């Protein structure tokens, strides 16, 4: 009861700032979204294909066995 | 106030036998000599 | 429809598929068009001592409007190992795509 009320009441003075729409033209201004990240993909389609990065790589242990 | 000792008998034997005859005792030869480079 | 995702098992064969969706499937039907086919071998070996890692993946996707084909393999070869050398491996790839009948081009 107390800590929702104290809570909100911050809320009220500190969202209360000046100019506040600025910001808004700023943020929206960069149509351009944040980078994405990369993968291998096909050039006609981009279905993933596959990487050889060593860090994973590493990792990687594979063995033989008979057929039936 | 103000030398390198080597051995006669065996610098006589490796003098003694010879690689690059033929093609055999040549390839003998590289073998052990990446091998023997190695380790 | 999930009674025609379950099916005998056959174990094993040597290639695997897995089945490829699109983004928007049919409104009242599975949304999975494609194959996807995978291969993995070593094929030049005397007694499991191998020759040439390979591997190859194939997708497939045909109905009778478009056609789509991409494909990719692998092939390592290793030239010495230490202590008969350093470590030193070659490897080749070769891709392919087909889209028909958008592109009218194929892509290597
Ligand atoms: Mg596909």
């Amino acid at each position: 009861a107390v800590k929702v009320a104290l809570g909100v009441a911050f809320a009220f003075w500190w969202t209360s700032g000046p100019g506040a729409d600025e910001e808004m033209d700023a943020k929206a201004q960069q149509e351009p979204d944040r980078r994405s990240q990369y993968t291998r993909h096909y050039a006609f389609k981009g279905r993933g294909r596959k990487e050889f990065l060593r860090s994973d790589m590493k990792n990687d242990a594979n063995e033989l066995v008979p057929t039936r | 106030s103000k030398q390198f000792i080597y051995s006669k008998r065996w610098k006589s034997i490796f003098s003694k036998i010879q690689p690059l005859q033929n093609g055999t005792t040549r390839k003998s030869y590289q073998l052990f000599r990446n091998v023997a480079k190695q380790i | 429809y999930s009674h025609r995702h379950a099916y005998a098992e056959a174990a094993d064969a040597g290639v695997t598929v897995i089945p490829s969706q699109d983004y928007y499937g049919p409104e009242h039907d599975d949304p999975l068009n494609g194959i996807v086919f995978q291969y993995e071998a070593q094929p030049f070996s005397r007694h499991g001592w191998g020759g040439v890692p390979f591997d190859l993946t194939v997708c497939c996707e045909k109905d009778k409007t478009s056609l789509c084909l991409q494909g990719e393999t692998h092939v390592s070869l290793v030239h010495s190992v230490p202590p008969f050398g350093p470590r030193h491996i070659t490897q080749v790839t070769g891709s392919w795509e087909v889209l028909r009948p958008n592109i009218k081009d194929v892509m290597y």
